[PDB]
RNA sequence: GGAAACCAUUUUUAUCGCAUUGGUUUGAACCGGGUAAAAGUCGUAACAAGGUAGCUGUAGGUGAACCUGCAGCUGGAUCAUCG
RNA sequence: GCUGCGGUUAAAAAGCUCGUAGUUGGAUCUAGGUUUACCUUGAAUAAAUCAGAGUGCUCAAUACAAGCGCUUGCUUGAAUAGCAUCAUGGAAUAAUGAAAUUAAUGGUUAAGAGGGACAA
RNA sequence: UACCUGAUUGAUUCUGUCAGCGCGAUAUGCUCAAGUAAAAGAUUAAGCCAUGCAUGCGAUUCAUUGAAAUUGCGUACGGCUCAUUAGAGCAGAUAUCACCUUAUCCGGGAUGGAUAACUGCGGAAAUACUGGAGCUAAUACAUGCACCCCAGCGGGGUGCAAUUAUUAGUGUUGACUCUGAAUAAAGCAGUUUACUGUCAGCUGACUCUAUCCGGAAAGGGUGUCUGCCCUUUCAACUAGAUGGUAGUUUAUUGGACUACCAUGGUUGUUACGGGUAACGGAGAAUAAGGGUUCGACUCCGGAGAGGGAGCCUUAGAAACGGCUACCACGUCCAAGGAAGGCAGCAGGCGCGAAAC
């Protein structure tokens, strides 16, 4: 079937190569997973040596990571924004490593407010809902408040990240290979990487 | 300048986004150098540099192991790749004499070596397959 | 003169190979058409079918009629002329007989005063010509 | 082939086993285990040739099925078990103890030892690492892994291993001036004092060893096995003391 | 929730069709070359100044060898000829 | 025909010259009183076969055995020799590199090699 | 044993070949006291094959010691042949800091429901064909028995392996994005003995079976350097071709494949193409020395099982004494269907000079 053999190619000099043998099992390939956004669906693949791989055909929830804050939350993949390889993957909503996607911001906002006890760019005219109040205006002893006061010292969040949080969708990049590990774990863009990908997206939208 | 591709390239083992550094305002991006070894010194262009190349022996992830060879740069027309010509003499017993032989060894030339020209003597270290034909990395330019 | 330098091995080897082809033995043994040209196809003997009996005038200064036979080889269907040695042995050979044929001794060249004959008969009807001549065996 | 090989032709068998050429088509293939195929000896062969206790290879299995042979303090019943260098083989029924050592030629011999000697053995530290849970271990060249070794033990060193207690007793350091055994190469079976060490960084280091007879010889570090501090061997040695007799000297000694 | 037949599509892709192309072998009217073969026909080209010295290249012609023109060579039949 | 052939007449010097690859290239740096190439020595280097040590298979080709006491045994042989890589030492030969505040500051000679100039 | 002899002439000396002469391989003629070792359908037809054999042996025993059957393990080794094959394959050195592993070594981790044998009912001309009905087991199948956060009173989480990200720097290696230590989620489907026989005196000791994690060993896949036939009546070749980035696939690296981009890569030091009556090597014949020729063939490596292709099972196969199809060629049919692969041993036919 699909093969990964080096023969069947030309040589450095452009010569045709001799075929050494019939196709061997240990040099086989398999069809690509081509993971898409949708209800969870992961099939099991038996690999060489009895090991196993997890071919993710459909995925919706991704276990993403915020690096600057050093945390990891499970959010949901909303849409695909940019792909360096090809635009067809973006347009068909394909989840491949290194793909830029839009994820839910609410889990990260909840973690931030439960960890620093400060708002994350909350709306300038809207009162916090009851679930927010349960973690924001909660009241506990000064012994505990000491911990939160210490952590409030280092709490500035970049303006470019705040703008994304306002829209409620965060630009993330997939750092795993869904076709091999069966998951779409990634990390939230920030800094020069975020600026780079934002500029790419805006330029392509302008065109 | 360093970012001239369709994707953002960064050294994988460097956290460009660290809260302490960002709050301090430090624009000094840490750089990872792996110190190839075998008595090979990281070029200053590799240590203090902004280029990203995953195949550089120092700024990349290509361990050097196997054979250390020497040759003369033949052509530098590929992207970060050069062709090294190795000249030797082959002995034919029957005639008790030698004959000139040669072999071309394509090797990856890290952007650290910016002054590379056809004619310069180079040392190359064996690495894992980097491409169809490249399996060596330039380590030293003796010029 | 030949090259004598310390780094002339390639020239010496290539020249030797180039000039080996001007050697009859080497060319005869490596030309490539040996099997398709040699009637026996590189074998020592070959079985064939007798087509007719012919007489070949001996070369000068000799005078005689050498009793040869025309044979068609089974393995490739090629026609050859073979000598029937010994005296009165042409009688043992009848037309449409299966004969074993061997070379005449000089590796594809005529022998003695017989012109153009390079083969001789060894067996007729699976019987040795020498045995028939000596009377050891009789015609099947 | 299409998978692992299970046979071993007689002519492909290691020469140092000293099998006879016309003694059948096959030879006992050692199982994988503590020692390498080329540098081991099937327990079947040990009884068949070196000891002569078994006349044929059915008799070797009959002997070994009785559970009468102990290797490194454990009973072995497989006739294809790969006994190798510095292995203590104990036959309790006959109260015999041997240590598998190399002859000056480079062949396994029958070195009979006493109980005190049999209580321990030497191993070469092949690696020193840290397993899960952050606990140190050292791996020897015979496959053993020992947890919690003395932190001063490094690679290439020799460790005295107590078969009874399964513990490290002493550590001899691979440094110039210590007695050393040669296990591989053409100098196999020779014993001397470590001399100079050529430090080849990306290759195998070279060790020069001078014996008691003043003869010098080099080898690769992977073939050197320290067997004592200074000049004193921690274990006994077979008749010869690892002295490579010249070919003329051998004839003179025989006569 | 598991699941057989079945349907659709992707991939590996045997195999069959034309078509093009490479390599081997081979029929054939007829037209020629070579060689071999005791005693065929025609002449006399060459070997002596071989009876027109021989030969090289070239061109033309003639039953055939060959003849002739032009320029060379001596492997010539002259190592030489008097100022 | 490398060792090791032949080319006037026996087969064989291109009609002649220019010329790239190839091959080959003058002498010269411590005598006296940085790189290579090369050589020496080691390391790594399956048997069977070949060479070769031992050993009355009755000899031999083979084979790898066996030989001693006395019984519960001792001692044995199954040797040794047989491009590339690494290291060590050697510095002739052959290539290759260096310079156009003090110091001798730094350019071998000019081929009975070659080129160019000048004379008549 | 570093060797020659006959033959051109009326005679001579040369050049030069032919012939003789020594060994070996194959075939063959004539002929062969007893014995001892011992090659042997390679050459051509990897052509075709009648018939026999060549792969079978802990848990579960209501049959009669152990049948039958269900499990488990093996059948990927061993045997054969040399068609293909000329950066293929092999030999020596050498990586895997780019990977995968049953068997073997060292460390560490007394639950329920159904199915066969068996009984019974059947179909088919015909297979090692099978559908229903009634029981019944398991080593089959299923289930499984000091630091972080919130709050320092107290609550949670933290086994091995594993995905992603981040923190400090407990061992190593020439060097590690390796191995350790931490932190965060989450899903991941693997795993931390409901086994056999038990023995000794509530306390002990074993065999077996099952089972993951780490390191070895053994095996394998790939990578690097050097060498390895003839040919110019083959001089230019190459377009996934050479490289870059991002991905996909794989056990893993890699134009292995895809998207975008650049125009590269080999070559008179012989590329590219063609031929090979070409598997490579260890080696064999001959043999002063230097060599010439050969090597299908018992050992090592590779390849194939009529030609291709595809896959199931598995630790391991692109297996063929496994399956699936097409091509070529066969076999049995009651014409509805069912099958086959001796380049395993022995035999047969063809082919041949040539082999039990």
């Amino acid at each position: 079937g699909i093969s990964r053999d080096s023969w069947h190619k030309r040589y450095k000099t452009g010569a045709t190569q001799p075929v050494p043998h019939k196709k061997r099992k240990f040099e086989l390939g398999r069809p690509a997973a081509n993971t898409k956004i949708g209800a969870h669906r992961v099939r099991l693949v038996r690999t060489r040596g009895g090991n196993e791989k997890y071919r993710a055909l459909r995925l919706d929830s991704g276990n993403f990571s915020w690096a600057s804050e050093q945390t990891t939350r499970k959010t949901r993949i909303v849409d695909t924004m940019y792909n360096a390889t090809n635009n067809e993957l973006v347009r068909t909503k394909t989840l491949v490593k290194g793909a830029i996607i839009s994820v839910d911001a609410a889990p990260f906002r909840q973690w931030y407010e439960a960890h620093y006890a400060l708002p994350l760019a909350r709306k300038k005219n809207a009162k916090l809902s009851e679930e927010d109040n349960a973690i924001l205006n909660k009241k506990r002893s000064h012994h505990t408040m000491k911990k939160y006061t210490e952590r409030q010292k280092t709490a500035a969040v970049d303006a470019l990240l705040i703008e994304q949080f306002n829209t409620g969708r965060l630009l993330a990049r997939i750092s795993s290979s869904p076709g091999q590990v069966g998951q779409a774990n990634g990390y939230i863009l920030e800094g020069k990487e975020l600026d780079f990908y934002l500029r790419k997206i805006r330029a392509k939208k302008a065109k | 300048s360093e970012q001239t591709e369709r994707a953002f390239l960064k050294q994988p083992t460097v956290n460009l986004n660290n809260k302490a550094r960002i709050l301090a305002g430090s624009k000094k991006t840490p750089r990872y150098i792996r110190e190839v070894g075998l008595g090979f010194k990281a070029p200053r262009d590799a240590v203090e540099g902004t280029y990203i190349d995953k195949k550089c022996p120092w700024a990349g992830n290509v361990p050097i192991r196997g054979m250390i060879l020497t040759g003369v740069v033949l052509k530098n027309k590929m992207t970060r790749t050069i062709v090294v010509r190795r000249d030797y003499l082959h002995y034919i017993k029957k005639y008790r004499r030698y004959e000139k032989r040669h072999k071309n060894v394509p090797a990856h030339c890290s952007p650290a070596f910016r002054d590379i020209h056809p004619g310069d003597l180079v040392t190359i270290g064996e690495c894992r397959p980097l491409s169809k034909t490249v399996r060596f990395n330039v380590l030293k330019v003796n010029k | 003169g030949k090259p004598k330098g310390l780094c002339t091995a390639r020239k010496l080897k290539t020249h030797r190979q180039e000039q080996r082809w001007n050697d009859k033995r080497y060319k005869k043994a490596h030309i490539g058409t040996r099997w398709k040209s040699n009637p026996f196809g590189g074998a020592s003997h070959a079985k064939g079918i007798v087509l007719e009996k012919i007489g070949v005038e001996a070369k000068q200064p000799n005078s005689a009629i050498r009793k040869c036979v025309r044979v068609q080889l089974i393995k490739n269907g090629k026609k050859i002329t073979a000598f029937v040695p010994n005296d009165g042995c042409l009688n043992f050979v009848e037309e449409n007989d299966e004969v074993l044929v061997s070379g005449f001794g000089r590796s594809g060249h005529a022998v003695g005063d017989i012109p153009g004959v390079r083969f001789k008969i060894v067996k007729v009807a699976n019987t040795s010509l020498i045995a028939l001549f000596k009377g050891k065996k009789e015609r099947p | 082939m299409r998978g692992p090989k299970k046979h071993l032709k007689r002519l492909a068998a290691p020469s140092h086993w000293m099998l006879d050429k016309l003694g059948g088509v096959f030879a006992v293939r050692p199982n994988p285990g503590p020692h390498k195929l080329r540098e081991s000896l099937p327990l079947s062969l040990f009884l068949r040739n070196r000891l002569k206790y078994a006349l044929n290879y059915t008799e070797a299995k009959k002997i070994l099925t009785q559970r009468v042979v102990r290797v490194d303090g454990k009973v072995r019943t497989c006739h294809k078990f790969p006994t190798g260098f510095m292995d203590v083989v104990a036959i309790e029924r006959t109260n015999e103890y041997f240590r598998m050592l190399y002859d000056t030629k480079g062949r396994y011999v029958v070195h009979r030892i006493q109980a005190a000697e049999a209580d321990f053995k030497l191993c070469k530290v092949k690696s020193v690492r840290t397993v899960n849970k952050g606990v140190p271990v050292l791996t020897t060249t015979d496959g053993r892994t020992i947890r919690y070794p003395d932190p001063h033990v490094k690679v290439n060193d020799t460790i005295v291993f107590n078969i009874s207690t399964q513990k490290i007793t002493d550590s001899v350091k691979f440094e110039p001036g210590n007695l050393a055994y040669v296990t591989g190469g053409r100098n196999v079976g020779r014993v001397g004092i470590i001399g100079h060490r050529e430090r080849l960084p990306g290759a195998s280091d070279i060790i020069h060893i001078k014996d008691s007879a003043g003869h010098s010889f080099a080898t690769r570090i992977s073939n050197v096995f320290v067997i004592g501090k200074g000049n004193k061997a921690l274990v006994s040695l077979p008749t010869g003391a690892g002295i490579r007799l010249s070919i003329a000297e051998e004839r003179d000694k025989r006569m």
